[PDB]
RNA sequence: GUUCACCACGGUGUGGUUGAUGACUGGGGUGAAGUCGUAACAAGGUAGCCGUAGGGGAACCUGCGGCUGGAUC
RNA sequence: AUCGUAGUCCGGAUUGGAGUCUGCAACUCGACUCCAUGAAGUAGGAAUCGCUAGUAAUCGCGGAUCAGAAUGCCGCGGUGAAU
RNA sequence: GACCGCCUGGGGAGUACGGCCGCAAGGUUAAAACUCAAAUGAAUUGACGGGGGCCCGCACAAGCGGUGGAGCAUGUUGUUUAAU
RNA sequence: UUUUUU
RNA sequence: UUUUUUUUUUUUUUUUUUUUUUUUUUUUUUUUUUUUUUUUUUUUUUUUUUUUUUUUUUUUUUUUUUUUUUUUACCA
RNA sequence: GCUGACGACCAUAGCACGAUGGCACCACCUGAUCCCUUCCCGAACUCAGAAGUGAAACAUCGUCGCGCCAAUGGUAGUGUGGUUUCGACCAUGUGAGAGUAGGUCAUCGUCAGCU
RNA sequence: CGCUCAACGGAUAAAAGGUACUCUGGGGAUAACAGGCUGAUACCGCCCAAGAGUUCAUAUCGACGGCGGUGUUUGGCACCUCGAUGUCGGCUCAUCUCAUCCUAGGGCUGAAGCAGGUCCUAAGGGUAUGGCUGUUCGCCAUUUAAAGAGGUACGCGAGC
RNA sequence: CCUCCUAAAGAGUAACGGAGGAGUACGAAGGUGCGCUCAGAACGGUCGGAAAUCGUUCAUAGAGUAUAAAGGCAAAAGCG
RNA sequence: GGUUGGCUUAGAAGCAGCCAUCCUUUAAAGAAAGCGUAAUAGCUCACUAGUCGAGUCGGCCUGCGCGGAAGAUGUAACGG
């Protein structure tokens, strides 16, 4: 092992996947209760027709069509459920 | 001013150089005070004879103010005193010189010149089946040990010293069996890696190296060395290669270092012969002095204790036989001052019939 | 002349005695204002000394017997 | 009479200012005077000194040296113990 | 007076070596080189004793007041200076 | 009871 | 190498819990002494191996390196 | 024409600088009895009011100083098929970012009030 | 409500070792030898030229760096062989390579001569015996024109 | 078990790959209503300074978020 | 030709190194591009004039080539 080089650096940990991301994309039919976005924080904000859970899950409050839009003064990404 | 780089530049008048043979052990050093007294006696008498009594008295009181606290139980081989009208500098030397007094413009520094010309700076590679060490050694002292806290090992592409033999066979893994009898090959490759580190370090300094170790280890290393011409000595009777300290190792290599210095002095004879054949060697004291004073001599070869008094004048460039107390000292001073080299050859290698030679530049 | 006998040289072996040397080691002596202590000389601060044994860096200590070449009594 | 136990109406160093003398001359480097300031110091560790009676302790007053410059030296008396 | 033993400067040394004796510890017989001008005995005069006896002094004890802590005066050391 | 040295 | 143990005053050793640095021996100055010991009084004295890091605050918590000890480093 | 409320939109809408505005409106403003305020404070919140002023704020207007937006062309990358000296290249389909020219001192809706 | 059942889907409430005295079933699914792949390391070569060489980079040597060749050291991998491919050294007997040790031909030289140093060509032959140690090697003694470097299952145990 | 990367712009995705955390805390640090806005810098100011508290002016957050990291956070999810 | 430019250095004279690149006779001639000397010396070069007489010089890019290029049973690195 001639040059004293190889040695202890123990990091072989990693957490399990969380399966986040957009579940229902823009223009899709949706029924009330369907989860649209699983996220950490409000990467997307609930507009009209969609609510937010305690883990920032966005879900449909009513039936319709999912719409994504950027709006407001903060240029926030919003997801809406339009009655279409 | 305790150095050769200050004694040659302090050009006083009168400049008195006194040399006393001293002894390191008791009761040999019992007669060191008497020797000092006798040398100061002749110093006083000559100073009064050649100069005025007032200038002898000031110099002698200055010498006495420095020699009154001298401890003769800590004497080296020689006690040199360099006195002036204003300053006195006494130094102890491990060189042996013949007791004498030189009164001149400059301080008699040929013994310092000889001591500095005998200087050998070298590497010590200490080998073992389990490890390698590297020491830098000047003459008889260790300069450095080449451990973890060094600058010379900071940017290294090889294994830094001290190098452990962490071979797969030494730890018992790796893919080899003892019934294969690969141990000699393993030792050879380990010593090859050791030589790689040695060459990497030597490229930045380029000094000769002494190989210390078992006879078999030295053998393997010599067969594996990438620059075996730079090896000057091999010692195989040095003890405690792994635990003993660097000073102990350097103490144990001193016999081989002295043999190396002797070999260099033997080699100087061939260059003297080449100059003699090329008609560029002067051996008469007059010719040697003239060439040295006019800066024609590049190498001087003295016979290590060839003192000679003469009448020297730097107007007609003449040197008549006896005055200057050390005409050879003046020749050495001129050769060194004009950018030459001085070599103090041993008595058994330079004949007493021709005790001085000068290889000239033309 | 030959042969045998005696025998000098010389040879072989194995011892004895003794000179010079020998890594290393034991003590003795000399040499400086060295280090450690203070054992003895005063009752020397535990009287000392003799034999002997054990012990201890070192003078020494301790036991057993002996002596006075022991002061104070 | 007052102060009434306080770093004070204790202590008087140090510093600022203004002067008087002596002396050719007071910056280095004099002594006094005045005003202002007001420092440490609240009884002193280990240790250690003098004293047996007009003594110790305490209080002043002189002199030599000396133009000026004693808290030192040499003397004088006052009060005056303990053991 | 008879016979026997022993000494011949101090160390080295009652040691070494060799014998003999001893289980051993050791004993016994017993050198040399070298080294030093002394080493010793008895007595004398002193001095000294963590020897004895007797005695004195602010020596202690019994007391009074201090010094050692502060500031200042003065002297010394050390340091510093051209010199202190 | 505990006083080493020069 | 690996796993543990640690690194602090002159030395050898204590801490520590995030809110601080310790005995002892020294060393320096005193004092006793004819003078030195001994002894007695005073004192001084810590980048807490280094280096990132966390904290308002770290010698202390994390991480790295570096000395130290140990204990291991085996089968052909 | 202007002002205020609520919105669309979320910098070509912003910042900076300058000018205009007090008849309505708005804002400062006056006072602190009362409602209600202050871990203290009539600062803010609140109430009761019109002596003053458009100073500040605000609104509007002006500009290119900053910001912001931003082509065209080219380049990089890239799906598929092929080749390759493994850098890439060819055919086909796509095609940035940066940068440049340039643009920008917004545009609209509902209601009320003064003119 | 009671688990560092933390080997965290938790075998039992309850549990360490040794075997060179060993044994069975298997594996070239997987190590030790040798082959293969690779070439980091190694060895050899070349490029640049700071410097040393008294002057003078390039007679000789070549710092800092760069680029290759070989398979050749130390390694990496686990492809072959575990219904067996015997390990080191010696002996005997070899065979090949050339990066040449001697002998042969050369250029340069800090080549006067004698001796060398480097590099080019060259593989036809030749290329010690002993002391120590199991040694290969290595050191040492004495030689020789020289005592070459390697490959061949680190050639060769159905040859010892 | 959690966070980031590897992970090739949906998800998922391995290595004895590269980096860090967890095995809790809290009856308020939960609910609601109401209210508020941070860090830093400069200037002025008693002790008081580089930095305490006070006043002013800039300041989309360069702070905070019980804790690792990521993603979020002005209707603040931050602070009373 | 000033002139061995100055400095430095034993010596540094165009030519170890450091600091300028000036002037003069000029058709031209560097305070010198090399060899050389211990240093000078010496031999060349740049440059100019003459002779001859027609094309010539050196960089850049691109294609294909050359050297760099040594191995082990036998050619043995187009299968022949």
């Amino acid at each position: 092992a001639h040059k004293k080089a190889a040695g202890s650096s123990r990091n072989g940990r990693d957490s399990n996947p969380k399966m986040l991301g957009v579940k229902i994309f823009g223009g899709q039919a949706i029924v009330a209760g369907n989860i649209i976005v699983r996220q950490r924080g409000t990467e997307f904000h609930a507009g009209a027709g969609v609510g937010m859970g305690r883990d920032h899950t966005l879900f449909a409050l009513n039936d319709g069509v999912v719409k994504f839009a950027t709006k407001g003064k903060f240029n926030r990404r919003y997801v809406m459920v339009e009655e279409a | 001013k305790a150095t050769l780089k200050s004694l040659r530049e302090t050009k006083a008048n009168p400049a008195v150089s006194i040399f006393v043979k001293t002894h390191r052990e008791h009761p040999a050093n019992d007669q060191d005070p008497i020797a000092l007294k006798n040398q100061l006696k002749i110093v006083e008498e000559r100073l009064t004879n050649e100069f005025d009594k007032r200038t002898a008295t000031t110099i002698l009181d200055k010498i006495h103010a420095e020699t009154k606290e001298y401890n003769h139980k800590y004497n080296l081989d020689t006690l040199a005193i360099f006195a002036s009208v204003d300053d006195v500098q006494l130094i102890r030397m491990p060189l042996d010189t013949p007791e004498r007094v030189v009164i001149s413009n400059r301080f008699a520094t040929r013994d310092l010149v000889r001591d500095m010309a005998s200087a050998v700076h070298y590497y010590t590679v200490v080998l073992t089946r389990d490890k390698a060490r590297l020491i830098e050694a000047a003459n008889d002292r260790v300069v450095a040990e080449f451990d973890t806290d060094n600058a010379k090992q900071n940017n290294m592409e090889g294994i830094p010293f001290p190098i452990d033999n962490n071979g797969l066979y030494t730890t018992g893994d790796g893919g080899s069996d003892r019934s294969a009898n690969n141990e000699n090959s393993y030792l050879k490759e380990f010593f090859n890696q050791v030589d790689k580190s040695v060459q990497e370090l030597w490229g930045e300094h380029k000094m000769p190296l002494v190989i210390v170790g078992d006879v078999r280890n030295i053998s393997y290393y010599k067969e594996v060395c990438d620059r075996p011409e730079n090896i000057i000595a091999t010692v195989s009777n040095l003890t405690e290669l792994e635990d003993g300290n660097a000073q102990r190792i350097i103490d144990g290599v001193q016999d081989a270092v002295e043999g190396y210095r002797t070999s260099l002095h033997e080699a100087a004879l061939g260059e003297i012969d080449k100059a003699r054949g090329a008609n560029a060697l002067s051996t008469d004291l007059q010719d040697v002095y003239r060439a040295a004073f006019q800066g024609a001599g590049e190498t001087l070869y003295v016979r290590r204790g060839y003192i000679q008094a003469a009448k020297v004048d730097e107007d007609a460039q003449t040197l008549t036989m006896a005055v200057t107390d050390d005409a050879v000292g003046l020749i050495i001073e001129h050769v060194i001052n004009n950018g030459g080299k001085a070599v103090f050859m041993p008595q058994e290698m330079m004949s007493a019939d021709q005790p001085i030679a000068l290889v000239t530049r033309y």
